[PDB]
């Protein structure tokens, strides 16, 4: 196609794009690119950039865990739009290499998801929504600096940040200005 | 006059349809007029019902313990789910049941899933808990049994045959035909 | 009156529809009521139904082998499924059926698929399976074929004749008619 | 005359389904009917009633407020969202409920995503927000709570059981059964 | 006799549903009725209705404007759109509102699409133009605003609290509460 | 009785609905049996109905114009395509329209594409072509228009303000209010 | 394809198209686009060219990002329609180098979105509509030039300009007459 | 694909096709095959074939004036069908370059629309509608050479024209009879 | 892919097909297809294939216009079958070469339409659709030999031909027995 060979040639620059939703197919597809990208140069960074309404915490999960398993520092790029899974793989970043575009606006949630079936099957789902929901703010804490106290009250909600309040908060590390 | 408008003379109320909110404000409209009518000869209760409902079950579960009048439940063919909770919940020494009705005793669910965020699914998951241990807690005291055997037999489907129900304690007789017919 | 209010004053209950709970509810409310007016007299039960149901079904098996009336069988164009079983379920010497009536005996199903889990899905099969034997156990003694017989006769589908369901022992006389009409 | 009709004969009217506009405009015609025939008779509201709607919830809330009789409400399985701001809207006294009812209270939604511009998405926020504050302000009258303390229980779900909903406020009396039934 | 119709015999219509032209040539068939039993006793118009309409509306407006008796509006939970133009269509002195009723005044729009060429569609706009002078005009006739008061007012939605809807014109009383109930 | 029951009493239809061919019949047999209770006093016939249908408008064009009594129109909130020619078919001196209602005279169309041949075309468009011109004529003799006027009038849209429409020649009087209210 | 042959060969001669709604999808192409030909020639002008009729404000914001953020300066062109996010990013060209072509029409117009879910999220959502609808008008006011007072006033409802009427506006610099 | 391979063919002919419905799709796919174009001759032709139902009003303005901007004479073809949007960019071509093959068939009509929303909105639209209407009446009495007046009486409903009645009304400034 | 592999190599060899219904898809690849074959040989032959069930009939003039102002002899040959706007571009052929195969079978009638909307536009609509049959019928006339007003009274309803009779009527010129 056309928008798969400009991708394909930011993937020869080393940037890669999450630029959905991020759900199974685009994880894959992003844990594939950093897979093979630290394969390609295992020391030159990989400038992934968040343009995602968020998406699956397990799809993001396996992301953040290949932005850290690779060699290369992941600098990540809030892009117009780093919300949920967008913010956690954006604060996944590199320390000093996360960074902000001006205007992109970063949402921070506590995960959303749906209890279904028999009440022994819900208790085991809810028992599992307290560890998902335990580990993101736990993680959230580790990546802002933040205490876990305070992301589990902010993202109670929706709590919506600009390039300037995530720089204060913990989220990127730089706006980028030039 | 109906059928069903001459069972009801006769103090007798089918449930018959699932149990929604519908099927619990009717039920619960003929339980109070059969109070009013007689509060001292007991209504009968017939219940063929697939179940489903737990405010609708807990309705007409608390009104059919509230009536002065004794409640004789009568199993039809089927007591599934909130339906086998009401037939436990006849009055003991009634609570009858047709020797080829299955009793289907069963934990609480929810019908398709409920979206919401995890904060708003701790508390729904904590309802399904308190409606799991309230189905567990209203059928211990009306079967005998110790409410966590209920949480052990209940967490699959436990379909109970007509004769083992009455073993279990969900209902007290088995009642026999009349005339071979 | 309709002529279903008129076959009623003459104790006759039309099955008709498919055996559901809303069909069942109705027979059940039906051989209760003419119970009442009187016990000692014949119901006869019209059957022109295609089946389904087994709770219907044992619902309104368990309440015509209940009443204090002997219960006369009449299948008119089919008795499929359940309705077969509720056919050899009147009394002996009762059960008629017209000549050019089928009586379709068939193994109980499941209308669609029922998913769940693996420990959900053999109790879901331990039901069907016992819904199976008590067909076959049900269909034995009132046909006095041997419950084995019966689950290799009803394995596939068996469309019965009524010439040849009395040989199979579903209904007992294949009624004349009464004038050449 | 059905059941409804002989409880609204005793002055009973039962919410039962959501609060909806055709539900608003039933029950204020049913409290203005009872208000004129007795002014100075109880009128009973039962409440089962799943909730919804805000403007058919301070229909039917202004005109339980509006009429010379007190009114007695009674949660009978359920009253979520605006049910359970009627269920505390009934007199002080009043309010029963029966002890396996749950009352959720429950801060306004949106069924739905309403579309437009800002401009047009701040007036519908707007409105919600002052949807909010009233849902508080008038179960803070009725409950005695500081309507701040409303405000954190309603943020999310708050799902009372009966004998908490009288600790809350919202009810008075957890009303106990007659026979042991 | 139901409600509504012991209702309409004290001479009091509902509004209730959204005023559509099936609602419209109820509430004219209505209107002139209580015309014709009595024209110097106040026909009382309750109104819990969301609006929509505006030939609809206009049809409701004129007739509650033609007939001899004064109208009586009282505004239930919700007056909204056209229901807020019939609300304050009733006669001054007259036009309650209940404590907690919202009155949303409104511009005039087109539910969904109407496609047409450019010269169907100046048309189109020159009576939604119209439409929205007219639904100006009307409301400064009886609020005794300046009505480009209101076309400033009605550019966006104006949801009224009672309290403000009587300071805006719309009503004239906010009614207070008989007993305390 | 309704009030839909006692407007007709006093000789007065609703049009109300579209003019399709369920509500020519209904207005067709209503016009006939008002001729039949008193021929020599005027059928009123209230409009406000969005058009629609031109064999049923031509049904009850007819008719109106048939039956021995004087046809008084009134335009309630609308009278838009087939409605228009049939309140302008109204008795002359007769025919008022309320204040504000709309008056829509409209050209034939065709709702959605009927298929066919470009032979079995040529008859469908030479077929809404003279109705078209039966629309045109119809509209000229009771309007006093030239028949070409009427269609370079009708050639779009045109919305008559009752006011304006009696200047057109649809109504003969607007209608005042007869107590202020 | 054909479609995106030429486009690719367009690209070549640095001339992307915002042709679409400007969603995540053709925001995530565009700035893969910025960022490829930044990183060919960092000194020489990106031709996008707005046939657009409007889109999402985050989607937009990492066009607007990638375009201020890229060295090269993005000249902007108003081809047919440029509505709501697609006036937004035509403003947003470099000074000098924002042109409509002369039977453009420039649609400006405050964003539009949707309340969603309980009444504590629909107010952080309008605390944060009123966020965006403040920044986007303090943007439209800083591109064209004109009062923030005036950017919502007449982005109140649906503002339509003529090509001769946003050149005298401020949203283009130039209008195209050869 | 096929079809796209033989587009491509004509392309290198300079000869690209109108064909469809002009939405913003094909409308930016023609500009970008008229910049193409321009930009390997800026003297040679381009034969523009019109087998067109029309399209979107502002669709066809970014074709029209990417006709007019074009260094390139765009010498138009009606073939088959050139209604609406079609028939404005069949006259749009050069004066003496605009032909109709015999056979094809001319629709002129005014603008089809929708109006919406609140009668703040409409009053907007039927405003904006008024403005539209006009400059298509002015460019068809333009092109064709007809008065203005004219325009707007014989483009009040659908106005057919065969190739010899478009010759003479002035759609087409020949007949192609080879 | 595979079909259209072969077709491009019967492109190659100058046969083209008309194979589905005459829509505006197949005709702006048939008239580019035939616009293509004459810029490669303007002398030699394009044999067209008729297999299709008819269509539309601006579609059909247009494959019809670019017949006859190709150069080219466009050869037509019925294949199994040419209904409605397929008998119509089959016989448009070169006299001579207007081929049926023998089984082939050849469906004349009248068009159909659809009239639509208010009297005014159908009493333009029924104005052009006479123009339309009277111009369908004069080509049909012209193209077998026989007299217009047979070919009105044979395509009122639909008028099958086989392979030898199509040939006595005039669509066919020969039938291919090899
Ligand atoms: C990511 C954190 C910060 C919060 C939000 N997460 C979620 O809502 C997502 C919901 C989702 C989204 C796309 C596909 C599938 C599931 N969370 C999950 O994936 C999830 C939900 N429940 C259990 C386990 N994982 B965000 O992505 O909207
Ligand atoms: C003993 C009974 C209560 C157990 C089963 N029934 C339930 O649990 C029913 C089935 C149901 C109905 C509607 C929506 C969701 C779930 N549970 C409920 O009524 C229910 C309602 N709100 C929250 C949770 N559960 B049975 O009927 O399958
Ligand atoms: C022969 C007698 C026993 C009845 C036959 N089959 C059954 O037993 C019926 C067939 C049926 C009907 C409706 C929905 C699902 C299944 N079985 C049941 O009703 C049934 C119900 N729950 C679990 C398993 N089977 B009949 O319906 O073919
Ligand atoms: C607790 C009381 C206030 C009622 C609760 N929520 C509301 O206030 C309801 C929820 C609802 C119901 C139907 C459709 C849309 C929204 N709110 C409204 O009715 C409503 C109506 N218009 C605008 C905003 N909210 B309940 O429905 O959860
Ligand atoms: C405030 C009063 C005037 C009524 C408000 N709006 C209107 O005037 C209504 C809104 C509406 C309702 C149904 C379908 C289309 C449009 N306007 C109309 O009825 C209407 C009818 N024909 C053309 C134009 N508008 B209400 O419905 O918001
Ligand atoms: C103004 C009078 C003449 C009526 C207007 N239009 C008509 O004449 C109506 C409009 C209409 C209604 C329903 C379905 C199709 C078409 N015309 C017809 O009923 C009609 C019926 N058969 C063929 C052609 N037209 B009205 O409906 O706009
Ligand atoms: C650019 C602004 C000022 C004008 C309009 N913007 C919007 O309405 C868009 C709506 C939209 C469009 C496409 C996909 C998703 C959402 N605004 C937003 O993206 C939006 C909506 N709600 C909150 C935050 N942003 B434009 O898209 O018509
Ligand atoms: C060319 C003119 C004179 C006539 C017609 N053009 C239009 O009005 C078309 C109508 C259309 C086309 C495609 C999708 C949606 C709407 N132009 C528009 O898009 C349009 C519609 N309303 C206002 C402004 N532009 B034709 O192209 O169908
Ligand atoms: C071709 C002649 C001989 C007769 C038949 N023509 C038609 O029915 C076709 C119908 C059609 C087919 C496909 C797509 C769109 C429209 N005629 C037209 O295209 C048509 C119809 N009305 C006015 C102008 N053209 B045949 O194609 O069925």
């Amino acid at each position: 196609s056309l928008t798969d060979s400009v991708y394909e040639r930011l993937l020869s620059e080393r940037i890669i794009f999450l630029g959905s939703e991020v759900n199974d197919e685009i994880a894959n597809r992003l844990c594939a690119q950093i897979l093979l990208l630290a394969a390609e140069d295992a020391s030159k960074d990989i400038s992934l950039y968040i343009n995602s309404p968020g998406g699956s915490i397990s799809a993001g999960m396996a992301i953040y865990d290949t932005m850290v398993l690779a060699p290369c520092d992941i600098a990540t790029y809030a892009m117009g739009m780093a919300a949920s899974m967008g913010e956690f793989l954006l604060a996944a970043g590199t320390k000093g290499k996360r960074y902000a575009l001006p205007h992109a606006r970063i949402l921070m949630h506590q995960p959303l998801g749906g209890v279904t079936g028999s009440a022994a099957d819900i208790a085991i789902q809810a028992e599992q929504f307290a560890v998902i929901k335990k580990e993101m703010f736990r993680l959230n804490a580790e990546f802002t600096g933040q205490p876990i106290e305070r992301i589990e009250a902010d993202s109670d909600r929706d709590r919506w940040f600009t390039a300037a309040e995530a720089l204060e908060y913990g989220f990127v590390d730089h706006i980028i200005t030039r | 006059s109906n059928p069903y408008n001459k069972l009801f003379e006769e103090r007798i109320i089918f449930l018959g349809v699932q149990v929604d909110d519908a099927s619990a404000n009717d039920i619960m409209a003929q339980l109070l007029v059969l109070e009013s009518l007689d509060p001292d000869r007991d209504i009968t209760m017939y219940i063929n019902s697939p179940g489903g409902g737990f405010t609708s079950l807990m309705a007409i579960y608390d009104t059919m313990q509230y009536v002065r009048a004794d409640i004789q439940t009568v199993c039809l063919g089927q007591a599934a789910s909130a339906a086998a909770v009401l037939l436990a919940a006849g009055t003991p020494g009634k609570r009858m049941a047709l020797p080829n009705a299955r009793v289907l005793i069963h934990q609480p669910s929810l019908s398709g899933v409920i979206q919401g965020q995890f904060s708003d699914l701790e508390i729904q998951a904590a309802e399904i808990e308190r409606m799991r241990t309230l189905m567990e807690t209203t059928l211990a005291r009306h079967t005998g049994k110790d409410a966590g055997v209920i949480r052990k037999d209940t967490d699959r489907d436990k379909i109970l045959t007509a004769e083992e129900a009455k073993d279990y304690g969900i209902i007290d007789t088995v009642l026999e035909y009349r005339k071979l017919s």
